């Protein structure tokens, strides 16, 4: 009766990339790793991850700057179990965790057993995964800073209209399906690509009416749903959701591999590979402390380096930041208050 | 062997250091601090110390002069506008008594680019030709592949 | 070489004014918002037939956010045309049409075929740019301005082939 959380922690500890898995089991793992949602990390931490499984269990992995991996779990019978972990070139543990690290080069990861790149669906299914892997903190100068220049956070609202209902959202592990997002897109008063959130939605957030609905149409226990309601009621929440969809957050990483990114676009335009431009996978979590953390990584097909020809993969430009308690959904405050951390990573198919 | 990698920014140092440590090429990022790895080629271990080349952290190169067995000065064969700026630093490096005595390997990186600059040219440009009473070599290389990167190593080995 | 021509078209303009909707309706004859904002540069292809010649196309789409300015410049190089699109419902996007033209000079070739386009004309109720107001700045510079719509497919085929011919003149 090994608790759900205990399973994942056991796997990641032995090697999520261990080739000995009968593949049948890979499926068994993907379902768990996709439940890991990056949350507000503590001062002396470099990355915190949380996950609330269906067996009532829970996992909480921490990573100090000293790259120390401490973990805590809670079986269905609330049995606080703390387990200290270690990562080696064998299990590549520190890799299968959504944590931006200091690397001299963009991190490179390999997909699992079957994940293939063909249609729109096949793209999302991959991003769901890579977004749960490490990345490389990419520096940004005043000239490439997504919050500098003439018009900072200008398309933050329009970027959301064509975003919601077409992205993989998550609020405290509670997956937000398509119809769910479309409901939010309404409460946010984002009709056409020219409108802005109602003056009321900014000072008070999403009305308790629409908000409560969005929850009902979302995967999660009744207990969990209620949480999503208390979140979508604060003015801050609005600023967190509309910002995560920003399109320029990709500048920091793109200006690094935009060249190889186009080479991938060419190999597809000719191959008629029916695949969208990019995909967005957002993860917003609000700690019981009150802090609001928003992690929005975008996906984009990219061509492998020179040494490895005709091998396509996907770049995962991640952007994590905190939402100060007070920051309201206005093009202005969003620019003065928020300090996003940008980091991407290249993932190539197993071929 | 304690090797010290230096050179102007965007010259392609980190691209080289980690090109040997991994064999495969990676998308290097602007070095703000200093990368130090350990590669073993020709049955000999190398201790490369890639230091940033930003116009700012240029003066911190002296804090690495002492204890240097060899100097690998990477040069962008295409950035002619700053090709001179190279001999400026290079000379200032190989002069300081600290490193007044060490083998000097100059990498002619980016030989793949059109505006490529032939070795014998960089040799006279950097001002290595006139300066004697010292051991050096101009090895042609391309970090994005690995050409010369290993031969440049075999050089340090034979010349020491 | 099964094709007679190889032309590269670039689409620049304020973000949000349908440079993708005009690139999809022309390449795939479709329109929907189920797509997320373009991140960087998109690449599509659509072969046509004009003057009895196989005119294979290579359209390059680019983001609009001011931040993607520096990264997009690396695409104005081998450009045979530049469709500076602007929203005829958003006055702002109409003024910047002049700025996008400047970027073209600094980066795109001196002899790049400039083709102006006012998209999203179906929403006449919320429109702000008279066919005359725009045509003025357009005809003032030798820019074949045409009002199109990726939703009604109005002049989508027309205003696009206009470049396919305007280019065949220099060749
Ligand atoms: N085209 C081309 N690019 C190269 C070549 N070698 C390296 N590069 C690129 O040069 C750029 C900078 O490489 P780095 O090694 O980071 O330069 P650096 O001087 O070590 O960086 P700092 O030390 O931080 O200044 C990267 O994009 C490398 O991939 C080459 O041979 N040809
Ligand atoms: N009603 C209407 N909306 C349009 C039309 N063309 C574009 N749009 C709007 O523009 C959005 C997508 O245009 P988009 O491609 O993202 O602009 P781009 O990012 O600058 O290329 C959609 O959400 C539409 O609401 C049109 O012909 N009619
Ligand atoms: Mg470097
Ligand atoms: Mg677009």
């Amino acid at each position: 009766e090994m608790s759900c959380a205990e399973k994942l922690l056991k796997v990641l500890s032995f090697g999520l990339w261990n080739p000995t898995y009968s593949r049948s089991e890979r499926q068994s793992f993907q379902e768990l790793l996709t439940v890991l949602e990056p949350v507000y990390p503590l001062p002396n931490e470099l990355g915190r991850v949380s996950a609330r499984f269906s067996d009532g269990s829970s996992l909480r992995i921490s990573v100090t700057n000293s790259e120390s991996i401490e973990a805590e779990i809670r079986t269905p019978n609330n049995e606080k179990i703390t387990v200290l972990l270690e990562s080696n070139e064998q299990n590549r543990l520190l890799q299968s965790l959504p944590i931006d690290r200091h690397m001299p080069y963009i991190q490179v990861h390999r997909a699992l057993s079957e994940m293939d790149l063909t249609d729109t669906t096949s793209m999302r299914n991959l991003l769901g995964f890579t977004s749960k892997l490490s990345t490389t903190l990419i520096p940004h100068n005043a000239q490439t800073d997504p919050l500098s220049g003439p018009t900072p956070f200008s398309s933050i609202f329009m970027d959301t209209c064509r975003g919601l209902g077409n992205a993989k959202l998550s609020l405290n592990g509670v997956d937000i399906p398509a119809n769910a997002q479309m409901l939010l897109r309404d409460a946010l008063g984002l009709k056409d690509t020219h409108s802005s959130p109602t003056r009321n939605v900014i000072d008070h957030g999403i009305s308790r009416h629409d908000a409560e609905q969005i929850a009902r149409e979302s995967s999660g226990s009744d207990k969990q749903k209620a949480e999503v309601v208390e979140f979508l009621c604060h003015p801050e929440a609005a600023t967190a959701i509309c910002s995560a969809f920003y399109q320029s957050f990709n500048v920091p990483a793109l200006t690094l591999t935009h060249e190889r990114i186009s080479k991938a676009s060419e190999y597809n335009a000719e191959r008629s590979l029916d695949t969208p431009n990019a995909c967005i996978n957002i993860s917003i979590s609000q700690s019981s402390d009150g802090n609001i953390y928003v992690t929005s990584h975008t996906g984009v097909l990219i061509m492998a380096p020179e040494d490895r020809p005709n091998e396509m993969g996907m770049l995962t430009n991640r952007t994590s930041y905190e939402v100060p308690q007070g920051v309201k959904c206005t093009i202005d405050e969003m620019v003065r208050a928020l300090q996003p951390r940008y980091a991407a990573s290249e993932t190539y198919l197993q071929n | 062997m304690r090797i010290l990698m230096l050179g102007l920014d965007a010259a392609g140092k980190t691209t080289i250091l980690y090109k040997l440590k991994l064999g495969q090429s990676v998308t290097t990022i602007p070095t703000v601090g200093f990368n130090v790895e350990t590669v073993t080629y020709k049955n000999v271990k190398f201790n490369v110390w890639d230091v940033g080349g930003q116009d700012k952290i240029r003066p911190l190169w002296r804090h690495y002069y002492t204890g240097t067995q060899g100097l690998i000065f990477v040069v962008d064969c295409a950035d002619r506008d700053r090709i001179d700026e190279a001999r400026q630093e290079l000379h200032r490096i190989i002069n300081d008594r600290e490193m007044r005595d060490a083998i000097i390997l100059i990498f002619a990186n980016k030989q793949d680019l059109p505006d490529a600059m032939k070795p014998h040219e960089i040799q006279e440009k950097l001002g290595l030709t006139r300066i004697r009473d010292r051991n050096w070599y101009v090895q042609p290389s391309c970090a994005t592949s690995g050409d010369g990167l290993y031969e440049g190593l075999t050089w340090l080995t034979s010349n020491y | 070489p099964e094709y007679d021509y190889l032309f590269k078209l670039l689409l620049i303009g304020d973000s949000g004014v349908g440079k993708s909707c005009l690139l999809l309706r022309f390449a795939d004859d479709t329109y929907t918002e189920s797509y997320i904002s373009t991140i960087g540069v998109d690449f599509k292809i659509r072969t046509i037939e004009l003057d009895g010649k196989t005119i294979k196309l290579q359209i390059w789409d680019t983001a609009g956010q001011e931040r993607f300015r520096t990264i997009t410049s690396s695409y104005y190089r081998g450009a045979h045309g530049i469709i500076v699109v602007y929203d005829v419902t958003d006055q702002e996007s109409f003024n910047n049409v002049k700025q996008w033209l400047q970027e073209i000079d600094r980066y795109a070739s001196e002899n790049v075929n400039k083709l102006l386009v006012g998209n999203k004309c179906d929403l006449t109720t919320k429109k702000v740019v008279d066919y005359t107001t725009a045509k003025e700045f357009a005809d003032s510079l030798g820019i074949p301005f045409l009002e199109t719509s990726a939703k009604n497919a109005t002049n989508v085929e027309q205003s696009f082939m206009t470049m396919a011919a305007e280019i065949k003149k220099r060749m």
